[PDB]
């Protein structure tokens, strides 16, 4: 993207204020900076010597270029085998963001099929004609018979009372059936518009209507690479490895995607931001996100005690 | 007393059973990584409406 | 507003949902933790108890149904007839025939353990191989088709909310005609 | 030929791959126990007066005659309610802007009030009954019988249907051992294969297709729009299972059978069936209703012509 | 989830609550702690938990 | 000659179909738009 543009700008938000509270707790200094790439970090094979190495945040932390990764660290078994961790500050799971938000005429006449309108019009014309014919053969007269046929239909004859009563009962039972089935259609208008978690055989072998992607070099990709029934889905995900989650939001907003695997509360906050986003209901992999830590260090005890002090009081509710 | 009286006084080894985590319990021993998200809540009668 | 709310209310009493008024899920821990009104039983010394004994998480249902062991299935039919039972593991088509008998006997939708039923046999025998070939010869044609037509396949609204409404309107007419007699005799 | 040509002719030990079971296959080798319920099926493309108002109908007409007789008695005791109360009273059922008369009798107006409240409440119950009819799911289905008169000759009805199978298969032998004439009709309507008949059913180039039931269920749970629907649930069909063929005299047969019985009776086979099947496919104005109302309307025109000529 | 009546739903899911976790309390100086934590991450990170 | 200013009531009373019927002229004016408003009432 950029050839070389690394500028000092302003950074703030949730974990920044968390770091402000941590600097309020213990007496230390720091230097806020960003990771060079836009990737989490995977232990991918480097091109020489046939060795699986790290990159990104772990690539800068293990090289000594970073001191403490302040990030929602996806705590897993592999990264704990190399470094030490801290208390998981965030308790957050996984979910699927989809697009079920299509705006609505409610099928009145222009989306609705034209049987009843033309049928009732021609039928009440036939009714008016035969009422005027019975008015001729009595056992503004034409306008009177036509307006009688309208006023029976309007819903607000010695030998013609039977015809009028059958037409009136017919008109009311038809408009009652139309009211009933329009109401019953717009109440029960909730079709299958979701994935129902990882338990979806259609995502095991997707199609052109099922376009799902993930973040390039993510820990969720490693968690899927552990399980044997996910690499086939990686055959759909290796062609759509997206750099940032904002690119995934832009792709799924322009209907270039159909499903995205992401943490729950972030997507709930974005659904509060953008009203055209509704996630699925099944919550899975209720995980804990902590702070990236180095090895055995004297800044592991009091830091974790400060995390616990933040957990025990209402400061977590303040961060909420 | 209880499991804290058994583990901190070294009559026990560790508490495999469930235990709430707070400040002084984390002072006396070393808790493991968390494995279950168990907060608090309030149960009421909550009759029909 | 009143009559529209009343119409939608009468349309709202009969909204049929999924069955959760009675317990339908087989993986419900309410099966694993029964109550005084969760009376589920089985046939005494049946294959269902053997399938339960093959698994290890079935001791609670065993200690519940050890006081609920039934000799014959007709005892279970008579017990559920007098509303003593609440659940009973049984084969599908026999309960389909029982639902064809009585309409209140209703099965559930979770069809589990779709097993196979054969004939109890001895060891290796000259009356084993040709008999199994005759089983296959009876299965390839429609020998069980008309047998299903006998009892398996062959079984044997405005009406609900009309009786008490008719009686109340008739009583209102009987009271109103007498009130008309009072109003005419007053003048 | 094929797996039968390999196993029976002592070039293959056993057929772990799945295969349908019939008589001569059980003659040449020895199958295992059936581990799955896989029958056959046939894939296709794919009023409101008498069932609803039948016994309420009689009592509502009795109530109508009672209210009309009371109105006539009040009109003759205390302005056209001598014998013309039927049209007025059944217009009071609906109230579709019918100006009739001004009832000066107080009893007639009390009956109008009570009958109007009653009309509101059974109109609400009738709308509730229409919603209750909407609750269950229904579709148009043909006859499920394997001995259909359509199957004898498609000239019996106006669309001639079409049906084929895959060539040289055991389903064809099951047809020829049951109805060779059905094979003669299928020979005129042959096709190529599985996916070719699949595309023919998706695009409408085929009416029916005889195949195994469970594979069609697995393909219909993932069907585009769930249009392709099987016939029944294996009622007038084979309803067989799948086994593992071993050679006649294999010592591994009892161990494999007990291993399959251990696989079934612990939910592990249930776990595999959960993993490898699908169940999402569960089980616009109506057209026949106003058609039957048009038949009743033709009867009404007949009765009106009878009352007009006399 | 095992309630007789099924009429007890608390306020939210831990939004205005403590929202903490449970762990295994080991003594200060136990060498088994890293292996137990790796075993817990193995048990959670495959759907077994 | 009596529904000059009461024509607002003449469109406003039949909304809930229990009003007093007003004598409408035969000049092909009232009953057409009355049926149109009644059909709109059937919609809403
Ligand atoms: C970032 O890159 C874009 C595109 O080259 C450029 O227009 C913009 O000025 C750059 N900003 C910085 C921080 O240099
Ligand atoms: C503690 O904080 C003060 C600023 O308040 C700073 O000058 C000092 O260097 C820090 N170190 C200690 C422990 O004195
Ligand atoms: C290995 O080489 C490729 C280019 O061939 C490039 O991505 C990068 O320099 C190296 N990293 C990996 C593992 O792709
Ligand atoms: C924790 O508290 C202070 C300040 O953070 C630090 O100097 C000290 O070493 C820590 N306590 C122990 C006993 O290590
Ligand atoms: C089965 O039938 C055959 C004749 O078809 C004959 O060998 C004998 O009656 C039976 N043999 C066995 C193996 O049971
Ligand atoms: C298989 O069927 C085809 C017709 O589709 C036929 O030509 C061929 O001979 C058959 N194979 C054998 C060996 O019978």
């Amino acid at each position: 993207g950029s050839p070389r543009h690394t500028v000092p700008q302003c950074c703030y938000g949730f974990c920044i204020d968390l770091l402000i509270k941590l600097a309020r707790t213990m007496n230390f200094t720091y230097e806020v900076h960003l990771v060079a790439d836009g990737k989490f970090g995977t232990q991918e094979r480097v091109n020489n010597s046939n060795k699986k190495e790290w990159n990104g945040m772990m690539g800068e932390l293990l090289s000594g270029q970073a001191d403490m990764i302040v990030a929602p660290l996806t705590i897993n078994n592999e990264r704990a085998q190399y470094i030490e961790f801290s208390k998981p500050f965030k308790y957050q799971g996984l979910t699927i963001l989809v697009k079920k938000e299509i705006p609505r005429l409610d099928s009145f006449m222009q989306p609705f099929q034209s049987t009843l309108w033309l049928l009732v019009g021609l039928s009440v014309h036939v009714v008016a004609v035969m009422l005027y014919l019975l008015d001729r053969f009595s056992p503004l007269t034409l306008s009177s018979a036509m307006w009688f046929s309208w006023g029976v239909l309007l819903n607000s004859s010695f030998s013609a009372r039977i015809l009028g009563m059958v037409w009136a009962g017919f008109a009311m039972i038809i408009v009652a059936s139309y009211t009933a089935n329009l109401a019953a259609f717009l109440v029960l208008d909730r079709p299958e518009e979701r994935i129902t978690g990882i338990n979806d055989p259609r995502l095991r072998n997707p199609s052109d209507k099922f376009i799902y992607a993930t973040v390039k070099q993510s820990s969720v990709d490693i968690y899927f690479r552990r399980q044997v029934e996910l690499s086939t889905m990686y055959r759909h995900m290796e062609k759509h490895n997206y750099e940032s989650a904002a690119e995934a939001i832009q792709a799924v907003r322009d209907n270039k995607l159909h499903a995205f695997i992401w943490d729950s509360a972030v997507l709930e906050f974005e659904a509060s931001q953008k009203c055209d986003l509704v996630t699925t209901g099944e919550l899975f992999f209720r995980s804990g996100f902590g702070i990236g830590m180095r090895k055995d260090s004297p800044w592991k005890q009091n830091v974790s005690l400060s995390i616990l002090k933040s957990h025990e009081n209402g400061f977590m509710e303040d961060l909420d | 007393n209880g499991m804290i009286g058994e583990v901190v006084y070294q009559r026990a080894v560790m508490a495999v059973g469930s235990l709430t985590i707070n400040e002084e319990r984390s002072e006396v021993v070393d808790f493991s990584v968390p494995f279950v998200e168990t907060g608090i809540s309030v149960m009421v009668s909550r009759s029909n409406g | 507003i009143i009559v529209a709310s009343y119409t939608a209310n009468l349309a709202a009493f009969l909204v049929l949902d999924r069955p959760e008024e009675r317990i339908t899920g087989i993986n419900d821990p309410r099966l694993r933790n029964p109550s005084d009104k969760f009376i589920y039983a089985t046939v005494k010394q049946s294959s269902v108890d053997i399938y339960f004994r093959r698994q290890v998480e079935l001791s609670t249902m065993y200690r519940h149904m050890e006081k609920h062991n039934y000799e014959s299935a007709a005892e279970a039919i008579q017990a559920v007839r007098d509303n003593k039972l609440h659940a009973f593991i049984w084969d599908s088509a026999v309960l389909e025939f029982e639902a064809s008998q009585k309409c209140d006997l209703v099965t559930t939708g979770e069809l589990f353990f779709r097993s196979g039923f054969g004939i109890g046999m001895r060891k290796d025998s000259p009356w084993k191989q040709n008999v199994s070939l005759s089983i296959l010869k009876s299965h390839e044609n429609g020998f069980m088709e008309d047998l299903d037509k006998t009892w398996v396949r062959y079984q044997e609204l405005t009406f609900e909310n009309m009786a008490g409404v008719f009686m109340l309107v008739a009583g209102g007419i009987v009271a109103g005609i007498f009130l008309i007699f009072i109003e005419i005799a007053y003048k | 030929n094929g797996m039968i040509g390999e196993v029976v002719y002592q070039r293959a030990v056993m057929a772990v791959g799945s295969l349908t079971i019939n008589e001569e296959r059980s003659e040449v080798v020895d199958f295992s126990v059936p581990f799955v319920e896989t029958g056959i099926s046939v894939m296709v493309s794919r009023a409101f007066l008498e069932p609803f108002s039948a016994s309420v109908w009689v009592m509502m007409f009795v109530m109508l005659l009672i209210v009309s007789a009371i109105a006539v008695f009040v009109f003759e005791y205390f302005s056209f309610t001598i014998g013309k109360a039927i049209w007025l009273l059944w217009g009071l059922v609906f109230n579709n802007s019918v100006p009739v008369q001004n009832p000066k009798g107080t009893t007639s107006k009390i009956m109008v009030s009570v009958w109007a409240f009653f009309a509101v409440i059974f109109l609400a119950s009738y709308t509730a009954n229409l919603a209750a009819f909407m609750i269950q799911e229904e579709f148009v289905d043909q006859v499920t019988g394997l001995s259909d008169k359509k199957f004898q000759r498609p000239h019996d009805y106006s669309p001639p249907f079409r049906f084929g199978t895959v060539p040289n298969g055991s389903t064809e032998r099951n047809i020829r051992n049951n109805y060779p004439y059905m094979h003669q009709y299928m020979t005129r309507f042959n096709q190529r294969g599985v996916e070719d008949a699949l595309v023919s059913l998706k695009t409408g180039k085929l009416d029916a297709f005889i195949y195994d039931a469970a594979v069609l269920n697995y393909k219909a749970g993932r069907d585009e729009g769930c249009k392709l629907v099987t016939i029944g649930s294996g009622y007038i069909f084979a309803t067989t299972g799948y086994g593992i063929a071993l050679q006649k005299g294999s010592p591994w047969k009892r161990q494999i059978d007990l291993a399959l019985l251990q696989f079934v009776g612990d939910g592990e086979m249930e776990e595999l069936e959960t993993l490898w099947l699908t169940g999402i496919c569960h089980n616009q104005l109506d057209i026949d209703n106003m058609a039957g109302v048009f038949y009743m309307l033709a009867a009404a025109m007949a009765l009106s012509l009878i009352t007009f000529i006399w």
